RNA sequence: GUCAAGUAAUGAAGCGCACAUGGUGGAUGCCUUGGCAGUCAGAGGCGAUGAAAGACGUGACAGCCUGCGAUAAGCUUCGGGGAGGCGGCAAUAUCCUGUGAUCCGGAGAUUUCUGAAUGGGGAAACCCACUUACCAUAAGGUAGGUAUCUUG
RNA sequence: UGAAAUAGAACCUGAAACCGUGUGCGUACAAGCAGUAGGAGCCUCAAUUUAUUGGGGUGACUGCGUACCUUUUGUAUAAU
RNA sequence: CCACUGUCGUUGAAAAGCCAGGGGAUGACUUGUGGAUAGGGGUGAAAGGCUAAUCAAACUCGGUGAUAGCUGGUUCUCCC
RNA sequence: GGCUCAAACUAGGAGCCGAAGCUGCGGAUUUGAAACUUGUUUUCAAGUGGUAGGGGAGCGUUGUGUAAGCCUGUGAAGGUGUGUCGUAAGGCAUGCUGGAGGUAUCACAAGAGCGAAUGCUGACGUGAGUAACGAUAAUGCGAGUGAAAAGCUCGCACGCCGGAAGAUCAAGGGUUCCAGUCCAACGUUAAUCGGGGCUGGGUGAGUCGACCCCUAAGGCGAGGCCGAAAGGCGUAGUCG
């Protein structure tokens, strides 16, 4: 009862090729090159799906911060007075608050100001 | 003496760039009207109206 | 509309041929012939030679005026390659590619 | 419209990724004329009446393979069979065939040379012989015999 | 002619490496395992009462990021 | 016939050569043909030299898939 | 970078940033505890980094039964894309190519899964259109032929060997010898040319050599001697 290889192995390799597209190179053609840069990608976005949220509040705390100066006072002061006046709104909506809405984040480092 | 690591083909095509084949330029004998490279004598052998033979 | 020549297996490298190839793809018919009877290359025998046939065909098996052809596209591939053996000093010896190319030429309005 | 400042877009000698369409190459899938391991039976030898293995020839047709052996893809005889056939690459031509061909089975005849080789020798497919009988008259042909050992 | 000729004799199918041609986007002030997480612009299909979404192609710019295996106390290792 | 020096060559024209020089060149000389000595054996004016580009024990086949506490490799997935 | 009543140091105080830690939301899973109770359901508690290694649960491939079944020229296998499903191995469907086979479910057996072993076979890359084209004795021109002439034929001129690079043999090779015809492969380039392909022809002996007669070295060798067998030696003789 022999077993070939052809199909199976053909198969197998033809997803690592596919998930291997748009690579430069060896890395997206011959598979020994894209086998490895496949699973490094996979490491990446791993590792990046941790990293996306650290930079994402980043961008955040970064936008506050200069609605904030606009509106005269720095981040630590206006999320101290947040925090005291006991607004919960976070710093994705604090952003896009801050972003797309100028006199609401007035109105909210009011807020901060008269709780400080 | 030789390579460490193969050269790649965007590297090799890169080299292969600058070469380029070369285009005569051509004229016409007034008297034969036949095309002909510039400044050499055109197949038949006549010459800016002139009888090599 | 795209009349074909193919001249399947010149003894010649399609590496070679191509830069030949390069100089007439797209231009008339008239200055591409031109061009390949005053090229100093051997690839331009062959490309001049399947450049005629084509011509020839589209001439003479659809009717079409040569007046208005022109080389639509042209491109050189690798042929079969005979394997010979070249001896070398210390009695080794080498693999030697005598490669040859398939010249496709389409020649249209 | 001039000047001054600032700031876009555009480039492709070549290159990159994706897709479309090709060349090369011969994987894969399917297939087999070929192998492998066994069961149940048969048989277990061939050769001086020249073996096994060969060399050279043999056809209408040049080569190889197959068969054959100067009667040379063959001959005679005895059975089967009834319409095609002169083996394969591989066809062509001349032809054969119901007066039974081709083909199959049994028997017989022919069976060059080397090879135990056995008349002597030898670098296998070669050299040289002796002798009996007959034929020929010329410088030969036909049919035989001529190794060694053992036992009588 | 053949059902079929990219079944045309190197002839069933015809993968990959490798090498061409064409279309779309990017690339000549910018430094490194070449990806990944974001992301402008552009191109292309579909919707949608009409530049707004969905699918696909490319990827200006920003962050992070020194291959795999083996053997080792320990490897991007300039150890195999 | 030999091979003392140097350059070149060293993936060579050549798996030991070419060029310029050099030694013997009537002798313990050189060479043609045939034969004899066979592996723990041969031959050796002796270098462990030569014995078919292989010699501190030739080559071929067999024991044989020798043995290797050594090196290398050891292929699909998920859960504890 | 830059910083001097600091962006340094000392002693305090308040804010904020800051990890895959904790919390929030959703999902999976191991064990244990409760009950419709072999996943039949819902919950709760503690867990779920991992090399060597141990334990558990599966995926796919070849073949056998299921199967004289089912699918299949209204298109099997294979190849190439897309969509979709599962924690994964992977499954399903379908466009194109393909042209004759495949196999559901559950069991059963393995030549059952490759990226590495300076692994084996074949094909194809980089170096790279780079080195080199094999004695520096040498070629120039005019005609001929031809698709094409630096190389072929002829002609003129030039150069090299000439104790050979001339001629005759032995050994070895075996048709390479001559003629016609051809340029796919071979010739380190072109080729009309060739020791290349194809088709024909050519080798004439009493005196040349071989065979033949004779023998050297060395073999073999009725009888004979020796030796577990195989065989070794050796006389007459016979070859050489």
């Amino acid at each position: 009862a022999r077993v070939k290889r052809g199909v199976q192995a053909n198969r197998r390799h033809k997803k690592i090729l596919k998930r291997a597209k748009g690579y430069y190179g060896a890395r997206s053609r011959v598979y020994r090159v894209a086998v490895q840069a496949v699973t490094k990608a996979g490491q990446y976005a791993y590792r990046d799906r941790r990293n996306k949220k650290r930079t994402f509040r980043r961008l955040w705390i970064a936008r506050i911060n200069a609605g904030a100066r606009l509106n005269g006072l720095s981040y630590s002061r206006f999320i101290n007075g947040m925090k005291k006046a006991n607004i919960t709104i976070d710093r994705r909506v604090l952003a896009d608050i801050a972003m797309h809405d100028a006199a609401t984040f007035g109105a909210l480092v009011e807020k901060a100001k008269a709780e400080l | 003496a030789v390579q460490k690591s193969r050269k790649s083909r965007s590297r090799r095509d890169m080299r292969r760039s600058h070469h380029h084949m070369t285009v005569a330029e051509l004229s016409v004998d007034a008297t034969t009207g036949e095309k002909h490279r510039r400044h050499h004598m055109t197949k038949d052998g006549f010459y800016r109206g002139r009888q090599l033979f | 509309m795209e009349v074909t020549a193919k001249l399947r297996g010149a003894a010649i490298s399609a590496q070679k041929v191509r830069l030949v190839a390069d100089e007439v793809r797209g231009k008339s018919i008239e200055r591409a012939l031109d061009i390949l009877t005053y090229s100093n290359k051997k690839g331009a025998v062959f490309v001049k030679k399947c450049l005629n046939s084509a011509i020839a065909n589209a001439e003479h098996n659809h009717g079409l005026d040569i007046d208005g052809l022109k080389v639509a596209t042209i491109y050189v591939d690798e042929g079969i390659t005979l394997k010979r053996i070249l001896p070398r000093a210390k009695g080794r010896a080498d693999r030697i590619s005598k490669r040859t190319c398939h010249i496709t030429i389409k020649v249209g309005e």
